């Protein structure tokens, strides 16, 4: 399967007045790890991030083409993009390739630039959007991730509890997937600060 | 103000008649056809001692059996020459034989009226070529010289001059030319005539001469070989 | 798209647009070239000075490739287009041939570009002349000139732009085996040629050199005024 | 004036000055004659030489085994039109394995040369043709014009001083249908000779002959090959 | 095949006369008025209603672009219809990508850019109209003008077409920042009365309003009610 | 100057290039068409510009379909091009819809093509007027005339060219509704001989064609012997 | 059609491009616009023409445009033409960033746009764009920079410069007061107000009537700001206080 | 200003210094070159078009001389102006209506068809290379909600709906006649719609028609198909007018 060629996993999670987004760090080609610090989460805003799992080349191309489109939007418009509006922009970019798609399935996590209301979504590879109030997952260990998130996630979590939850969901999920892991990165996004951590994690 | 393909009341295309007037601004060139080969000779028209005379090329090789002398707006000649070269190689590619001088001249002359400004491609010619050409070579019909002008009219000539002093030079050619004449006589004759008509004193750097012969490929004369012929003249 | 013939023949066989492009060239800053023995030099006028100008941004000498550069006189916007097309072509050549361009190859390319824009619908001619210099792979030094018509020639030395006629007359009398025996004198020959037309000497001669293999040196105004005073005190004697 | 530069501008008299001007190109070419009998069609042309040392311009061109042409006007237009004709003849033999009938080829010319007379920035063809051919309907002489109009002829002359030829051809045309080939070419040459200044004669250097008919594919006679035809204008 | 050359060029003095001359068409157009209230916007225009034979309701000058944006003009009506159509199409193109109604300022920019094209592109003349564009987004009202050159401007209030100079000074001496919508409708109609001639009916003026609820035209019976005080 | 382009109205709302093209038709020799009980007959005054031309040459009567004739006046190359358009239109109709194109529809289509050349600086108006004639049991006899503006109307009788008016007045004397094609040929020939100016332009050929019950709805040249008798009738009626 | 074609991209007999020259006249009448380079930054200062009492004040400036994170520009001439060009600038800058994943160097952005302008003078028979632009920016190759381009597609880099109304006069004043290698943003601001004070001779200078934007570096990041009116008034006052000291 | 002109503003559709389009103004004069007038009136129950039918030549097939055209089964039209231009505009209208039906699955409204034709005409007022059509189109049909409709569009690309209108040589005079007749009528509507239309035309020309000198086209709420009256049907209205 094309989506498993590089492996990898991203998820996002909602809390009270905050969101988290997390990703594995492996860049591999089938069985072979090539690197352990590959970037899969990209800022699209001060309080707005997009994580992409899938074919590594397309992760990079989508992030770059999206940033092009976003930078033009912000110059032309007043303003910083709203989370919901970035989702639609991504949907549109992915569906343009309906018949020869990018092999990536994004998650978006952020806070509204004026209201600071938490937002998360994911999209399939042709741009079908999906908003939730709890969590989203994408990657080669989606089943593992769903099991962790459905069992651990609770409503209205403060930034500390959200960090522990998303971290445990990622770690324990990727430890059941051969082609995901070699490290985890977690961003916690609040009104006044971004907190970025790498986790202690298995490297097999 | 009018279009480039407008006829005059006399039935000529204005742009073609005007292009022919530009030939009269060019340097004089002369061609003579003999049974032993053809020669081509051209006034360089050096405008400064700082100019390198060998960087004025007004006789060019088309193929091993065909040379071309030009007069008028020399920059316009480049597409025409390249077309003659490509066409002789195409013919060699396809038929494994040398193209006749007449055929080469024809192919080039079919470009002459291919200009206009609403029929054609996003970039076709907007005006005729301000250039006349003498094609001199040897094929199975023997030695041969043809003249072409911007109208696309071409014709075989036993001897011809083109450019500024062509009336003049053409009269002198009618006086000296005969069908039994040798190539060496025709080379002297054309150096004599360029000498009369040139505004500068003739020497071995401000003219070019080339030949093509039955036995022998296109040959541009060296400074040294020019000096040899210049002695008697 | 615009299919109008812009350059057309007039009665008498003139191409007026081309002649008018040449008038553009004659109002351009003076530019000079000399072909030395083992060096080639280019220099060009002021133009108007201006203390507040960033000098770097308005140079009129330009590398095309490692072994070929040029100067121009005329419309500077037109020049920039011609320059980048020649730069593209040098790399195109190197691609399909793995030798650098000869100086004549790229000169011939530039000139045929310029000729095309005198014979294509919807375009005016380029309002520039260029002096193109460099060395071939066999070490022979080269100076060529092109003008708006697409005509080109090789020169021992030459000027273009305003007051080219008197600078060429100066070079005709002053270019000899003695004036090009060394590099220093070759460089000086270019500066005496400019200082003749250059209104407040000097100051406002940009200058540049190319030695066999060594690639393009431009000179700073500390390295220029050395040569200036080194010639000015000589013409007193 | 404001009406004479564009083929798309009708004058207030219902004329198109550009087309009339293109016709002048053919009036100034050297004369050529076309005539036919029951069995053959013949073309005869005067060739002009720019000087004593130039060849003498070609005036007669092969189109197909059964069709040839004589030209007057801009030679470059003559060649372009000739190449179109040749192509239509090849196409018809490729498709049908039989010669293109001459009247159909002429129609194709009419349709093709009319097109630029009605489009801005285009120009008429500056050439007139005499077309000799032979098909199932026998010999033909057609004439084509810069107007794109064409004519089916018992005989014809075009070019400079061609009125004299036309007058000769009218005088003798009732004899043509029953002539043998030798007689018919002689008639063609006498018509052409009427176009000449009294000083000048027909020679092997200035006469070109084209012949096609029942027994014979289109054949061009130049230089020494015209001598048999010139001997016995007595 | 098309004329590929520009029909608007620079004169010796640096003027683009075809644009000025477009402006002169706009100056001879029927009066139009735009007022930005605190809680909304009003557009109003005169219907040059010759003959009682016209069916007044059959065509409109005040037009919806989206649920939240509306338009009026002064100048040549058929040129206006082109721009109404393009504006609508631009609004939808934006909505398909962003799934959000186009902000008024973004719509105006895109429409003004189209107007600029017709001052430079081959074989065409500029539009002989100025648009007034009203809208509501970010909980706040907007009023814009866009002229034949493609230049646009944001206004608190303005007037265009016949007698606009006077209309503008009338509004200067009458608009304030804290003005309500219902009062703004009144003063908009008064500005039109200042250059009317003929007695106003609900059938020969057209009024559009814009607020939080959206953009709509006023109905004849609503306009009648505002005219009962005038 | 307001008369240089078909894309320019004059200040009185005329399109002078179309009027100038009409003038080319009005300089041409005369063609007529007559509809009768059982078909349509065409005649043309064919001026003889040289005795060197073949008797037949420069036809001004064409078959545009098997059931449709075309008669032209004006600039002949324009007319011939229009006959090819008409042919293509009839051919395409048969391919797409499966039956012989109705005369009225063919006229309307070709007329709209003619009309398209009256709007633009890029092209000029055609310099020709033409008539189209046909007959079938279902549609009866039909005769249409199209001018350089692209206006098309149906006729009982019609004339185009320089003796247009003189021809019309002679045509008005016939009760053509009640007559047959075999009778009308003689009258067409007669009318051509009346309007011919034998002092100004000397010699002419008569060209005749017809389409009717007697040709089973096929457009055909009038046979030689019938033409010659119609000429003889016309000549002796002139007297 | 030949008759109607005004022939915008041909030479005149003296080797001139009339439409280019005429566009330059249009610019000379437009709102004055200056740029000034200092050791710690760059500024644009522009006259506002959108000054009627009833205008609504909706954007953060009138004639100052952000091009990317490290660059901004101002314009003088036909506003609608300037909107086309500034839009295109933004596009070019994003294309370069896409391809190389670093910001476009300032000079390369200017050159790219200038080649578009040049093309309009040589082919296509369209009118040129009636715009001159001042570009300010920072890049890692040459640091703080100021460029000027005009309708010919010609440009140059400047330590200080002016376009629009009373240009010649403003460049005279800059030639005299500008200290090559010794300006600060604080001194260049005072000079800008000094020059705008001279060149708006119709009539007495005000905050509502000018726009200033500064471009500085802070914490490895480029900062671009449009001065609020309070700062502009406070700067005007300091220039008026300084002219009181002008004699004794 | 006042009739001023610069450059080519009388030859192509560019603005004059007053902001006028002379070429459009001349297209309106071209409407009158045809010599005809047409009138159209709407009542609660029907809409009617009447125009002059001028057959000077005895040699015309008068069945083919008409300015009345079916656009769809339910939309009728009268053309005034240059004839071949008019035909072209009729074809385009038929094409637009058929197209509308194919894409949207219901008949084009009369107002929309008129608008579409007006939008097409507008293009010729803004692009230099072609002239406007020297003709005017009046359209009749029944609208499901609004009742009978009369619409007109012109060479400037203006269009409007009407209680009644006119086109051609006597347009202004017809406008005046129709105005004075509607002021009298309570709720500002006509009733005896065919008679009003013919009477308007008869007055402004001063003719008193034969049945073969006019054509009449109708659509009614009860019978919305466009119908052209026969000579006899027309005669009955002419006879009924005479007898009071
Ligand atoms: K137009
Ligand atoms: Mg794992
Ligand atoms: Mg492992």
């Amino acid at each position: 399967s094309i989506m498993s060629y590089n492996g990898g996993a991203v998820m996002a999670m909602k809390g009270k007045n905050c969101v988290a987004i997390a990703a594995d760090r492996r860049f591999g080609i089938q069985a072979q790890m090539v690197t352990t610090d590959f970037q899969k989460i990209f800022p699209m805003g001060d309080r707005l991030y997009i994580g992409l799992a899938g074919l590594a080349t397309d992760v990079q191309t989508v992030a770059q083409r999206l940033k092009f489109r976003l930078n033009l939007y912000e110059l032309k418009e007043g303003r910083q993009i709203k989370p919901y509006t970035l989702m639609s922009m991504v949907a549109n970019l992915l569906y343009e390739k309906r018949f020869g798609p990018y092999y990536t399935e994004p998650v978006i996590a952020g806070l509204d630039p004026k209201t600071f209301k938490p937002f998360i979504c994911s999209l399939d590879l042709i741009g079908c959007p999906m908003v939730t109030d709890d969590f989203v997952v994408s990657g080669t260990c989606a089943e593992q991730m769903y099991g962790m998130c459905e069992s651990l996630w609770e409503p209205n979590m403060d930034p500390d509890h959200l960090f522990e939850t998303i971290s445990q969901a990622m770690l324990n999920a990727v430890d059941r997937d051969a082609v995901s892991g070699m490290g985890v990165i977690v961003h916690i996004i609040e009104k006044d600060k971004i907190t970025t951590r790498t986790l202690k994690a298995r490297m097999d | 103000d009018r279009g480039v393909n407008t006829f005059s009341p006399e039935g000529r295309l204005f742009q073609v008649e005007y292009a022919i007037e530009a030939i009269k601004l060019g340097s004089t060139a002369i061609g003579i056809q003999t049974s032993e080969g053809v020669c081509l000779a051209v006034e360089k028209r050096i405008t400064s001692p700082l100019m390198e005379p060998s960087s004025i090329e007004k006789i060019v090789e088309i193929d091993a059996h065909i040379g071309c002398a030009m007069s008028g707006l020399i920059a316009d000649a480049k597409t025409l020459i390249d077309k003659a070269r490509v066409e002789t190689q195409n013919h060699w590619f396809t038929y494994n034989e040398t193209m006749t001088v007449e055929s080469v001249t024809q192919a080039v002359s079919n470009l002459a009226l291919q200009f206009g400004e609403e029929d054609a491609d996003p970039g076709a010619m907007s005006r005729p070529f301000g250039v006349a050409l003498l094609f001199g070579g040897v094929d199975e019909k023997g030695p041969q010289l043809f003249h072409m002008d911007p109208s696309g009219t071409f014709v075989q000539c036993d001897a011809r001059a083109i450019g500024s002093a062509s009336e003049g030079a053409q009269s002198s050619l009618q006086e000296v030319y005969h069908k039994s004449m040798t190539l060496k006589e025709a080379i002297k004759s054309s150096l004599i005539i360029l000498k009369q008509v040139m505004e500068e004193k003739l020497n071995a750097t401000n003219i070019e001469l080339a030949t093509v012969q039955p036995g022998q490929n296109f040959h541009m004369f060296t400074k040294e070989e020019l000096e040899e012929v210049i002695k008697d003249i | 798209s615009y299919d109008r013939a812009i350059t057309v023949f007039s009665p008498d066989g003139h191409l007026f647009q081309v002649e008018y492009a040449q008038e553009a060239v004659k109002k351009g800053s003076t530019a000079v070239g000399v072909r030395g023995r083992d060096i080639v030099v280019l220099g060009v006028e002021k133009k108007s000075v201006a203390k507040l100008q960033d000098e770097r941004t308005v140079r009129k000498i330009c590398a095309l490739d490692d072994n070929v550069c040029m100067a121009f006189a005329g419309l500077t916007a037109d020049a920039r287009i011609v320059i980048n097309r020649a730069r593209v072509e040098c790399q195109s050549h190197r691609l399909t041939v793995e030798d650098p361009v000869t100086v004549e190859y790229i000169t011939r390319y530039i000139a045929s570009l310029k000729q095309r824009y005198t014979q294509s619908n919807g375009r005016r001619p380029f309002g520039i002349s260029a002096l193109i210099v460099g060395f071939d792979f066999d070490g022979t030094p080269r100076l060529y000139q092109t003008d708006p018509s697409g005509t080109y020639h090789a020169w021992k030395a030459n000027a273009i732009g305003r007051g080219a006629k008197s600078v060429r007359e100066f070079l005709e009398k002053n270019y000899t085996d003695e004036a090009i025996e060394t590099d220093d004198l070759t460089i000086k020959l270019v500066i005496k040629a400019l200082l003749e037309v250059v209104q407040s000497g000097g100051k406002n001669i940009e200058l540049a050199v190319m030695r066999r293999d060594q690639s393009l040196k431009i000179l700073n105004p500390e390295e220029i005024e050395k040569y200036v005073a080194e010639i000015e005190k000589e013409k007193e004697e | 004036n404001q009406y004479d530069n564009d083929v798309t501008v009708w004058s207030p008299q219902g004329r198109i000055h550009q087309i009339e001007y293109a016709m002048e190109a053919v009036k100034q070419g050297s004369a050529t004659v076309g005539l036919k009998s029951k069995t053959h069609a013949v073309l005869v042309a005067l060739k002009r030489a720019q000087s004593e040392l130039a060849a003498h311009q070609k005036k007669i061109l092969h189109v197909d085994n059964h069709i040839g042409i004589s030209i007057a006007g801009l030679t470059a237009d003559a060649r372009l039109l000739c190449n179109f004709m040749r192509q239509e003849c090849l196409d018809s033999r490729f498709v049908f394995d039989r010669p293109l009938p001459v009247s159909r080829l002429v129609s194709l010319i009419g349709s093709k040369t009319q097109i630029p007379t009605q489009r801005y920035g285009r120009r008429p063809y500056g050439v007139g043709l005499l077309i000799a051919g032979y098909d199932d309907m026998g010999p033909h002489i057609f004439q084509t014009c810069p107007s794109a109009n064409y004519f089916d002829c018992r005989a014809m002359s075009i070019g400079a001083r061609s009125q004299s030829a036309r007058t000769y051809l009218e005088r003798h045309m009732s004899e043509f249908m029953e002539c043998n080939l030798n007689e018919l070419v002689k008639h063609g040459l006498r018509a052409l000779r009427e176009t000449l200044p009294a000083e000048q004669d027909l020679t092997t250097k200035n006469v070109s002959i084209g012949i096609v008919g029942k027994d014979l594919e289109f054949t061009i006679y130049d230089d020494d090959d015209v001598s048999p035809f010139l001997e016995g204008l007595e | 095949r098309g004329y590929s050359f520009s029909l608007t060029t620079f004169s010796p003095s640096g003027k683009l006369v075809q644009i000025e001359y477009a402006l002169a068409a706009v100056a001879g157009g029927a009066p139009s008025v735009g007022i930005k209230a605190a809680n909304g916007v009003v557009l109003a225009t005169e219907k040059k209603q010759k003959s009682i034979l016209y069916d007044e309701r059959s065509v409109h000058k005040v037009e919806p672009i989206t649920k939240h944006i509306g338009l009026v003009y002064s100048g040549m009506g058929p040129d206006y219809r082109v721009l109404v159509h393009r504006a609508r199409k631009l609004a939808q193109q934006y909505y398909l990508v962003y799934q959000e109604p186009i902000p008024t300022a973004q719509l105006v920019q895109r429409v003004a850019s189209v107007m600029q094209e017709y001052t430079q592109s081959g074989g065409v003349r500029p539009f002989g109209v100025s648009l007034l564009i009203c809208g509501w987004n970010e909980g706040r009202p907007y009023l814009f003008q866009s002229d034949p050159s493609g230049a646009y401007f944001a206004w608190k209030a303005t007037a265009m077409g016949k007698n606009y100079v006077n209309g503008k000074t009338f509004l200067e001496k009458r608009y304030n920042e804290d003005l309500e919508l219902e009062d703004a409708i009144h003063t908009a109609i008064l500005t039109l009365k200042e250059s009317f001639e003929g007695q106003m009916t609900e059938d020969n003026i057209e009024v559009g309003i814009c607020n939080e609820a959206g953009f709509r035209r006023l109905t004849p019976t609503e306009v009648k009610d505002y005219l009962a005080a005038i | 100057g307001y008369d240089l382009s078909a894309s320019t109205f004059s200040p009185d709302g005329r399109v002078f290039q179309v009027e100038y093209a009409m003038k080319a038709v009005e300089n041409s020799s005369t063609a007529i068409g007559i509809r009768c009980k059982d078909g349509v007959v065409f005649g043309v005054e064919k001026l003889v510009l040289s005795k060197l031309y073949e008797e037949g040459s420069n036809k001004r009567l064409f078959n545009v379909d098997r059931h449709v004739g075309m008669a032209v006046a004006g600039l002949l190359a324009d007319a011939r091009s229009l006959a090819d358009i008409a042919r293509e239109e009839a051919s395409n109709f048969r391919s797409n819809f499966g039956y012989n194109i109705p005369l009225k529809h063919l006229a309307d289509r070709v007329a709209m093509y003619v009309h398209a050349y009256t709007l633009y600086s890029a092209v000029r108006p055609f310099g020709c007027s033409f008539m189209l004639g046909s007959y079938s049991v279902n549609d009866g006899a039909q005769l249409y005339m199209i001018d350089p503006s692209g206006v098309s109307y149906g006729y009982w009788g019609c004339a185009i060219g320089k003796a247009r008016q003189a021809a019309k007045t002679e045509i008005e004397k016939l009760q053509m509704k009640e007559m047959t094609c075999r009778d009308i040929v003689k009258e067409v020939a007669k009318i051509i001989y009346i309007v011919h100016d034998e002092v100004k332009d000397k010699a002419f050929e008569l060209e005749l064609s017809w389409v009717g019950e007697l040709t089973n709805g096929r457009h055909e040249i009038v046979p030689k012997d019938i033409r010659e008798e119609a000429e003889k009738y016309a000549k002796e009626s002139l007297k | 059609s030949r008759r109607y074609d005004s022939r915008t991209t041909i030479f005149s007999p003296e080797g001139r491009l009339y439409q280019v020259e005429y566009a330059m006249e249009a610019i000379g009448h437009a709102g004055t616009c200056l740029g000034i380079l200092a050791n710690d930054g760059v500024l644009l200062a522009a006259e506002r023409r959108n000054i009627h009492k009833l205008l609504d004040e909706v954007f953060f400036s009138e004639k100052i445009y952000k091009l990317n994170e490290d660059m901004a520009c101002s314009v003088a001439g036909i506003t609608s033409d300037a909107n086309v060009l500034t839009n295109e600038l933004r596009l070019i800058a994003q294309r370069y960033l896409l391809q190389y994943q670093e910001p476009i160097p300032c000079e390369q952005l200017v050159t790219a746009l200038c080649d578009i302008k040049q093309a309009y003078t040589q082919f296509g028979g369209k009118r040129p764009f009636g715009v001159s632009l001042l570009y300010i920016g920072w890049d890692k190759h040459y640091g703080f920079q100021l460029y000027q381009s005009d309708p010919s597609g010609n440009y140059g880099g400047w330590k200080a410069t002016c376009i629009g109304n009373n240009s010649a006069a403003a460049v005279s004043m800059l030639k005299q007061d500008y200290k090559e290698g010794e300006m600060t943003l604080k001194s260049a601001l005072a000079l800008a107000i000094k020059v705008l004070n001279k060149t708006m001779d119709v009539s007495k200078l005000s905050a509502e009537k000018v726009e200033i934007a500064t471009l500085t570096r802070e914490n490895g990041k480029t900062v671009i700001r449009v001065l609020k009116q309070k700062e502009v008034e406070q700067l005007i006052k300091k220039h008026e206080e300084e002219e009181a000291k002008a004699e004794r | 200003s006042r009739g001023s002109s610069a450059g080519f503003d009388r030859h192509i559709t560019i603005f004059s210094p007053e902001g006028r389009l002379y070429q459009v103004e001349y297209a309106f004069k071209a409407i009158n070159q045809g010599g005809l007038t047409s009138v159209a009136v709407r009542g609660k129950d029907c809409a009617v078009i009447v125009t002059q039918k001028k057959v000077p030549d005895k040699l015309l097939d008068s069945s083919t001389v008409t300015h009345l055209f079916k656009i769809t089964e339910n939309i009728g039209c009268v053309m005034t102006g240059m004839t071949a231009d008019s035909r072209s505009q009729v074809q385009r209208a038929r094409y637009e209506a058929a197209n509308w039906k194919y894409k949207y699955g219901y008949e084009i409204p009369v107002d929309m068809l008129c608008k579409r034709i007006a939008d097409i005409s507008q293009v010729y007022t803004q692009n230099a290379e072609m002239r406007p059509l020297g003709c005017c189109m009046i359209l009749i049909g029944i609208d499901e909600e609004q009742g009978p409709q009369v619409y007109k569009c012109d060479p400037a690309g203006y269009y409007c709906g009407f209680k009644a209108t006119a086109a051609g040589v006597k347009q202004t005079e017809s406008t005046s006649f129709l105005e004075k007749k509607v002021k009298k009528k309570f709720d500002w509507t006509f009733e005896q719609t065919v008679e009003t239309a013919i009477t308007c035309l008869s007055t402004v020309l001063s003719i008193d028609f034969k049945p073969s000198e006019i054509e009449v086209g109708v659509v009614t709420v009860e019978n919305p198909k466009f119908r052209i009256l026969t000579e006899a049907e027309i005669d009955a209205h002419l006879v009924a007018l005479a007898e009071r």
